[PDB]
């Protein structure tokens, strides 16, 4: 079961908080 | 069921292997599922964890609750006593021993056999090794079956390489080889059997007699299965020189003659075939060292037989000078050396030991009274078996007969001059001292040939297909003028080489003229003996007459042309001669042989033959 | 050690199973015939990896391969603190153990478990290849890598 969702992710190249 | 224990798993697996072997492929999908669940079992043939003190002191300290794997059990003062007893008799770990006893309580076999609980653990333990090892023989046996699908034949082959021999398949890939584990495995069976007799004899010197007998039977069966597995593994060229040297040393250190030696015989045979004969590790240089290494022994007949077999198998290199290199090496010296070595081996009693082993192998509880006293008139000096109930299998007999026929073919196609000189020596010895009985080397060899070719028409036909080959050459050369023993041995060989009708007809056509033996001389001697008895007789004459009668009966029962010819032949008149001989003063053996010959001749008859037989009977009884 | 094995104190023998495990004496614990130790493990198997591994050893040596594949698979799908690589070993073992016959269990039940372990092992290897590559990537900031290691070095994620 795979579902691509380019819309809302988490910037892999920016730190958190 | 589906949740079967170790014992029930091996017992069910064994039934599946028999189906595929008996042409029943209704359990293919179910068979593969079992090999994956018992992968850890096939890896280690037989291994009992050593008795540890941690479990001994802990088991008896708190014999209240026991935890094995995922399940839990409660121990009581009665069950705990059986664990220590089983562990002591077999020297097995307390944890492993307890699991065996727990399996009996669940299955509830105590009532099926009505025996103590601690004794059932011994049987259950032996059953595991039986099926665990016996099932392996079926895998290799089915993997070599030519009467099945090629695809299925290859499935069990690659599986055995990884499950049994621990060799991964070609599509993938600190560990110990299979042979060193098998050698150590069989060693444990011997040490366990030896300590069993020592302890058992001490207390014996009860209700467990049958259990001890069954355990001994299981142990000998497991040893035979391990020997067969080792032979099969060696047949795939997966050995070396170290294993061969170790086996030779173990043989040299052999103490007593028993079934284990007969089981190991084929192992050494296959070893010499792979190394000695030019059908394997064809390193001519390596063979030279092994020759000097083989050529301490606590039993000279064993060494004599080993040297004879090695010479017979290794004399095939020195036939031509084109398939190999034989430069800078002398031939006459090596030939004379091999000849003297073979003569010494014969004098030591190699063929005698081979014949004794062949006889003890096919020891049958009951025998047909039509062949009493046949092949039992020699001088056997080798001690016999203790007569213990250790029956042999069928695959072992088949392999033994195959190896014997191969050795016969090799000795006939490699050492003809040896046999010629031996026959001439025996002849001149019997001539210069008739009062003494010369050696029975040639007679014993012919009897061994007969034993090898028995119930195997596919191989017996080779003596009739090509009349110009070495086999037919020796067959026709061994029919010239000779003494009574050689003629009797040749007649017995002919009789045993008539398992079917085609071979019987071939022997009939080859015996009569188309010098070698002919029916004319046979009937002339019969009439001479008849007139002599009717106007004393020596054992040799009686033996010759019995052999002739047995051969005639066999030919009449197997062939039809001979039965229709001799029955109404005007020049032979065998019926009159046999009747005049039976009405004379002779032992009952000749009368019985004549009656059996008459029965064979009258197995298929008509109205005219019945009338003639009744007329003759009335004329000779009135 | 006689005095030890001659005891009937049950809390004691539990405390000794735990102690053998602690010292690493797989030598002496695997060599106990008793089911009492198996039953003791069956209650805490799904509580700790080290205990589950012992339980699976007892099953396999008794040719109960399917039951071990069941313990290993559930342990790999669980929320216990188990590393991804340890979950790759558990699935890989379960895949092997379910591919061989276990007596008393239908071929269908074996295959369905061998198939679930094969799929989860395929996903786990992908996740391991990712985690390794991301941690080693020069173009990834350190701040993010620690965050990646937290969410990928644990239970297996969806594709």
């Amino acid at each position: 079961k795979l579902v691509i969702n380019k819309d809302m992710r988490t910037d892999l190249f920016s730190p958190p908080n | 069921m589906t949740d079967l224990r170790k014992l029930e798993a091996l017992q069910a697996l064994h039934a599946e292997l028999v189906a595929v072997r008996q042409h029943r492929f209704e359990g293919l999908q179910v068979l593969e599922t079992l090999l994956e669940e018992q992968t850890d079992a096939f890896k280690a043939l037989i291994a009992k964890p050593a008795r540890d003190t941690k479990d001994r002191e802990a088991l008896g300290k708190e014999p209240k609750k026991l935890k094995i794997g995922e399940e839990e059990y409660s121990l009581n003062e009665d069950f705990v006593n059986d664990c220590l007893k089983l562990a002591d008799e077999l020297d097995l770990n307390e944890k492993e021993s307890a699991r065996i006893l727990i399996d009996c309580d669940a299955e509830g076999d105590v009532e099926t056999q009505s025996r103590p609980l601690w004794e059932c653990g011994v049987i259950r333990f032996h059953q595991e090794r039986k099926y665990l090892l016996d099932c392996m023989r079926l895998i290799l046996e089915i993997a070599a079956d030519e009467d099945i699908d090629a695809g299925l034949q290859e499935s069990f082959g690659v599986a055995a390489e990884d499950k049994i021999f621990g060799i991964p398949p070609p599509w993938e890939r600190q560990v110990k080889k299979f042979i060193p584990r098998c050698m150590e495995a069989m060693k444990g069976v011997r040490s366990m059997l030896q300590c069993m007799a020592d302890k058992a004899n001490a207390r014996n010197m009860l209700d467990n007699q049958e259990t001890l007998d069954f355990s001994r039977l299981s142990l000998v069966e497991q040893h035979e299965c391990l020997a067969s597995i080792l032979h099969a593994a060696v047949q795939r060229h997966h050995a070396t020189i170290a294993d061969f040297q170790d086996f030779i040393k173990i043989l040299r250190k052999w103490d007593k003659y028993d079934h284990f030696l007969i089981h190991l015989i084929p192992v050494l045979a296959a070893y010499i075939t792979e190394f000695g004969s030019p059908e394997g590790m064809g390193d001519l240089q390596q063979a030279r060292r092994l020759n000097d290494f083989i050529c301490s022994w606590a039993l000279p007949v064993l060494g004599a037989a080993v040297r004879a077999w090695w010479i017979a198998e290794h004399n095939g290199f020195y036939l031509d000078d084109t398939v190999q290199d034989l430069r800078g090496i002398n031939l006459d010296e090596e030939d004379e050396q091999r000849t003297k070595q073979f003569l010494d081996a014969l004098k030591e009693g190699a063929f005698d030991f081979i014949l004794s082993v062949a006889a003890d192998c096919k020891a049958q509880e009951w025998q047909d009274p039509s062949q009493l006293g046949a092949r039992q008139w020699l001088q056997r000096k080798i001690p016999s078996l203790p007569s213990e109930p250790f029956p042999f299998s069928h695959f072992l007999q088949h392999s033994l007969m195959v190896h014997l026929e191969g050795f016969v073919d090799a000795t006939i196609s490699n050492l003809p001059d040896v046999l010629r000189k031996l026959r001439t020596e025996e002849d001149e010895q019997r001539q210069l001292r008739p009062n003494h009985e010369q050696d029975m080397d040639l007679e014993r060899f012919l009897i061994i040939i007969s034993y090898a070719y028995e119930g195997r028409p596919d191989a017996a036909m080779s003596f009739w297909e090509d009349p110009d080959s070495n086999l037919a050459g020796f067959l026709q050369w061994a029919s010239r003028r000779a003494s009574t023993p050689l003629v009797s041995a040749f007649c017995e060989m002919l009789r045993c080489l008539a398992d079917n009708e085609e071979c019987a007809t071939a022997a009939h056509n080859f015996l009569l003229d188309e010098q070698s033996l002919t029916w004319s001389q046979i009937f002339k001697e019969l009439e001479y003996f008849t007139t002599k008895v009717c106007s004393e007789i020596e054992p040799e004459s009686a033996l010759m007459l019995e052999c002739y009668l047995r051969l005639i009966a066999k030919l009449a029962t197997e062939s039809e042309i001979a039965r229709k010819r001799l029955i109404m032949d005007e020049d032979f008149n065998l019926v009159d001669t046999i009747l005049k001989l039976s009405v004379g003063v002779i032992p009952h053996r000749l009368r019985a042989c004549i009656f059996y010959v008459l029965k064979a001749l009258m197995i298929r008859k008509t109205h005219e033959e019945l009338d003639a037989m009744w007329r003759w009977v009335e004329a000779w009884m009135t | 050690y006689n005095v030890v094995n001659d005891s009937s104190d049950e809390v004691f023998h539990f405390d000794m199973y735990e102690w053998y495990i602690e010292k690493g004496w797989t030598d002496r614990i695997l060599s106990i015939d008793s089911p009492h130790v198996i039953t003791y493990l069956q209650r805490l198997a799904e509580t700790d990896f080290r205990h589950a591994e012992l339980l699976c050893r007892f099953y396999t040596t008794r040719s109960r391969f399917f039951e071990a594949a069941q313990v290993q698979t559930n342990l790999a799908k669980s929320d216990l603190n188990i590393s991804l690589k340890d979950r790759i070993i558990l699935l890989s073992r379960a895949k092997g153990n379910a591919s061989v016959n276990t007596i008393g269990i239908s071929r269908q039940q074996q295959q369905q478990l061998n198939h679930e372990a094969s799929e989860l092992l395929e996903i786990a290897h992908i996740q391991d290849d990712l985690l390794e590559r991301l941690v080693a990537d020069p173009r990834i900031p350190e701040e993010r890598k620690a965050e990646i290691e937290e969410f990928l070095d644990g239970p297996i994620r969806t594709l």
